[PDB]
């Protein structure tokens, strides 16, 4: 029933450092949420990146980081390259079934 | 070396049944929870359920408790899952998930290449 | 003279008058040794008075013990020299005091006078305690020449000695008081409660009927019967209809009602009980308030809710085997595998530090608690707190009753196990890795009501709790920053290579932060003691080998180069404060110290080391006679040119108006060319 809400897009640029946001819509999200965050790669190339707000999958690259800021989950990456132009979605358990968001649209310019 | 390959493309007309197969190799089929994740254009993702190949143990949203079917097959090692009665909101892309059944991993490790469905007259 | 006597370390260069050439190649060595020494007791110096910083955390009194710190190259090198020398005067410990003077009171203060930016002023708030302190300083040079001069002239004595050290804790003292004070009716039938409570699991319901009033000695006939409510008949509860009698001196009577117990989850139910047809035998008796009773249903069929007991545990490392506790909270019903495993961080797993076990643990029904067996495994040496944890999947309701398996909608493979469980056959899901004949398998292949059922029914499932996820903790920096901060434009090159050896070499002196200061105190004021050691020898030897006195390489070469550390706080202090007490006060402050513990003790050790012999102690007043007198002289100078840029025309003492500033700074270094120049003639008697 409840939604989560993310950024529509978010550009930067390559070598810098980038915040994505998480947010509940019943309020700040716990550590009972884990919140999720997967990679889409163009003609639907999914990738998960991050499982219980810390977890990284093996072979993610390092530069990937899940951490909560406030009353919501974050995906920081501190310094991306080009291939981290992707969309980006975040999921939340919420004790019965997975909601995700609406996924930002990260552009890196090139 | 994970691959979890996608069944192909299908064309179904609304009302009738289709089937999905994502056939999953390169791990223990039998010890990993499998999930199934819709996708539309422009509403995001939903989360239809999730499937235990081993005692075909299922889990599944309110509103997809009766339109999906999760079903697996452990001798081909291929999970299925049937939707029933298509509409045109059933128009989507349907993608297969790896799950370990940890909530502290990712739940979403490995994902199929995604099956578009199409249903139109 | 051009013989040297032995050092403390350095020996003497040998042969002893060689030769022309060969002396200006002896001289050159001792001068960029020395020079390069005067650098590295620079950087000391500063990590001393940071220590020291750090161990009396700006007031009089800090800032007498910042005055106190720097002024240890001119404190050490005159007792060192007594005492390295068998307790002899010699020329070099007494004139670089007497000679610091005069760099810190007109060099200092000349320096500190125009760092100040243009268009703004430093004045000296409290000029009490100005005219206090600077008298008391100037003093200790003119009390000097009292000692060697007017009172048993040539000789110091004991009581002299003494006199002079004991002069520096009235310095102590007077700080402490100048931050205190100079600075701040017929028979009726009705239900006993008419609302009753029972768990699905009692069977039956014990509901009461009671008769009040009128004649008791009476026969009364009541029927009872149940009306579905939320609950309903032949699958939640035992349909009854019978008939309450009540006897003639009786007044209540027990009517039981049957509970259908399962293993399925379901919501809060009740049903109604109605009574009607009452009746005597042989307006009499009527039913009353109330006659109609809600009788709940309490569910116990939740199947659990799963987590560890706390999120943290402490181990001690040598036990056996760990048995973490899985909890299961909220109910019980049915066998539940609950996957585990380890995950290792800290303690790495593999059997070297634990043994890695993951598997399957199975509760049973009805059963509340099972415990997972991690085995830590000890090892010898003393390491750093290890830690790795312990994490559960997500369960599976392996088993389940028959007409359960349906609204769940298990469609795998079913075993008909032996057990009955509340009347029913029991099935058990058919797990892979497990082989059956497969003939004794059976696979078990809305209105509503149906889906409503399966709804309320899923919410019975295995969950996880609070904590799924259990840290094990097993139970018994800035050194290396300054190595980095040791080694790292041109201009910077040229410095940073240049003190590159006395860099790494100090960064081997405790971080500041150990022992609240103290650790890198008492290095510091060992190295402090041990570079002055060479000082005083590196210029002893350059002195003899080119022919130049004790007195002028003392008051030109080594007063300078030990007052390095005072001039870099006084610059601070002139630039970043608001006034120039502080600025000023250093150079007063270490003026004072200078004497009273330079050469307070250095000439208490001795006099008291001579008197031990029966001898007294001659210190030759000829050479420090001149150099005191022409210090007080200009110090009276520099104090009233001071006093003098207090007028609203120039406005302070530091900065000021830019062409008044020159002048004022430009003549302070004049009186010291002046008094370096002069002093150098009378040591070689011209006057
Ligand atoms: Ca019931
Ligand atoms: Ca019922
Ligand atoms: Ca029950
Ligand atoms: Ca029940
Ligand atoms: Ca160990
Ligand atoms: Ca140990």
């Amino acid at each position: 029933q409840a939604v989560v809400t993310q950024e529509s897009a978010l550009t930067t640029s390559p070598g810098e450092t980038v915040t994505l946001t998480c947010r509940s819509s019943t309020g700040a999200v716990t550590t009972s949420n884990y919140a999720n965050w997967v990679q889409e790669k163009p003609d639907h190339l999914f990738t998960g990146l991050i499982g219980g707000t810390n977890n990284r999958v093996p072979g993610v690259p390092a530069r990937f980081s899940g951490s909560l800021i406030g009353d919501k989950a974050a995906l920081t990456i501190t310094g991306a390259q080009t291939e981290d132009e992707a969309i980006y979605f975040c999921a939340l358990w919420y004790s019965n079934h997975w909601v995700f968001g609406g996924g930002t649209k990260l552009t890196v310019l090139g | 070396q994970v691959q979890l390959q996608q069944s192909g493309a299908e064309l179904a007309r609304p009302g009738a049944s289709v089937k999905l197969s994502c056939k999953a190799t390169g791990y223990s089929f039998t010890s990993y929870w499998m999930q199934w994740v819709k996708q539309r254009p422009g509403q995001g993702m939903e989360w239809i359920g999730a499937i235990y190949p081993g005692d075909v143990t299922s889990r599944y949203t309110q509103k997809f408790k009766g339109k999906a079917t999760l079903t697996a097959d452990k001798s081909s090692s291929t999970a299925f899952m049937q939707l029933r009665s298509l509409a045109s909101e059933d128009s989507a892309v349907y993608y297969c998930a790896r799950w370990s059944g940890y909530y502290g991993s990712s739940s979403f490790d490995y994902w199929g290449q995604g099956t578009t469905l199409t249903v139109s007259s | 003279s051009y013989y040297c006597k032995k050092g403390v370390i350095l020996p003497i260069w040998e042969p002893q008058d060689p030769s022309f050439g060969d002396k200006i190649a002896r001289a050159t060595v001792y001068f960029v040794a020395m020079v390069y020494m005067f650098l590295g007791v620079s950087i000391i110096a500063d990590r001393f008075m940071s220590s020291i910083e750090v161990i009396t955390s700006e007031t009089v009194s800090n800032l007498t013990l910042m005055a106190l710190g720097s002024s240890a190259p001119e404190i050490l090198l005159s007792v060192i020299e007594v005492c390295g020398h068998n307790f002899t005067a010699g020329d070099l410990g007494p004139s670089t005091i007497v000679g610091s003077a005069a760099f810190n009171m007109f060099i200092i203060i000349a320096l500190c006078v125009y760092v100040v930016p243009d268009g703004e002023t430093r004045k000296i708030k409290h000029l009490r305690v100005f005219f206090v302190t600077a008298a008391w300083s100037i003093f200790a040079y003119t009390w000097l020449y009292i000692i060697l001069s007017v009172i048993s002239p040539g000789v110091v004595e004991v009581w002299e000695g003494l006199l002079t050290f004991f002069f520096f804790p009235i310095c102590v003292v007077f700080a402490w008081v100048a931050d205190r004070r100079l600075l701040f009716p017929v028979s009726k039938i009705f239900f006993e409660q008419g609302t009753y409570q029972c768990l699905e699991n009692c069977g039956t319901v014990a509901l009461t009927i009671i008769r009040r009033g009128g004649d008791l000695t009476n026969t009364v006939f009541v029927d009872f019967r149940t009306e579905d409510g939320t609950a309903n008949a032949g699958s939640d509860y035992e349909f009854t209809e019978g008939t309450v009698v009540f006897k003639p001196g009786d007044t209540q009577k027990e009517i039981r009602v049957g509970i259908i117990d399962d293993d399925i989850f379901e919501e809060d139910e009740n049903f109604l009980v109605h009574l009607s047809n009452v009746k005597v035998s042989s307006t009499l008796a009527c039913l009353g308030s109330p006659s109609t009773a809600t009788v709940t249903i309490f569910d116990d069929d939740h199947a659990g809710i799963f987590t560890f007991e706390e999120p943290v545990t402490h181990v001690s490392e040598s036990i056996g085997i760990m048995e973490v506790k899985v909890l299961r909270t909220s109910g019980a019903r049915g066998n539940v595998i609950v996957p585990y495993k380890t995950i290792e961080g800290t303690a790495r797993g593999g059997g070297e530090d634990f043994e890695d076990t993951c598997g399957e643990l199975e509760f049973q029904n009805d059963e509340i608690v099972k415990t997972i067996s991690v085995k830590v495994i000890d090892d010898e040496e003393y390491e750093k707190n290890k830690t790795f944890f312990l994490e559960i999947g997500e369960p599976r309701l392996v088993e389940m009753s028959e007409k359960k398996a349906l609204l769940l909608n298990e469609l795998g493979g079913f075993t008909i196990t032996g057990k009955y469980l509340f009347g029913q056959p029991v099935f058990r899901k058919v797990h892979a890795r497990e082989h059956p004949i497969l003939s004794t398998v059976i696979t078990i292949a809305l209105t509503s009501k149906e889906e409503e059922e399966r709804r309320i029914a899923e919410m019975g499932r295995p969950i996880l709790g609070e904590h799924t996820k259990l840290e094990v903790i097993i139970e018994e920096n800035s050194w290396r920053e300054q190595f980095i901060e040791a080694i790292t434009s041109c201009f910077d090159y040229v410095m940073h290579f240049l003190t590159v050896f006395w860099k790494v070499l100090f960064a081997f002196v405790p971080p500041t932060e150990y022992w609240n200061g103290w650790a890198c105190f008492i290095v510091s004021i060992l190295m402090i003691g041990l570079l002055t050691a060479f000082i005083g020898d590196l210029a002893s030897h350059f002195g003899c080998t080119i022919g130049l006195k004790d007195s002028v390489t003392a008051v030109v070469f080594v007063a300078l180069g030990t007052s390095v550390p005072d001039t870099f706080a006084s610059k601070v202090a002139a630039t970043q404060d608001q006034y120039a007490d502080a600025s000023i006060g250093n150079v007063t402050g270490s003026n004072a110290v200078n004497v009273f513990l330079g050469i307070g003790v250095a000439w208490s050790i001795a006099a008291i080391y001579h008197a031990a012999n029966g001898e007294q102690f001659k210190v030759s007043p000829g050479t420090l006679a001149f150099s005191v007198t022409l210090f007080t002289i200009f110090a009276f100078i520099n104090v009233g040119v001071l006093l003098y840029r207090r007028r609203p025309e120039i406005g302070g003492e530091l900065g000021g108006p830019r062409t008044a500033k020159l002048l004022t700074s430009c003549l302070f270094v004049l009186l010291w060319l002046l008094y370096i120049f002069f002093s150098s003639l009378e040591a070689y008697c011209h006057i």
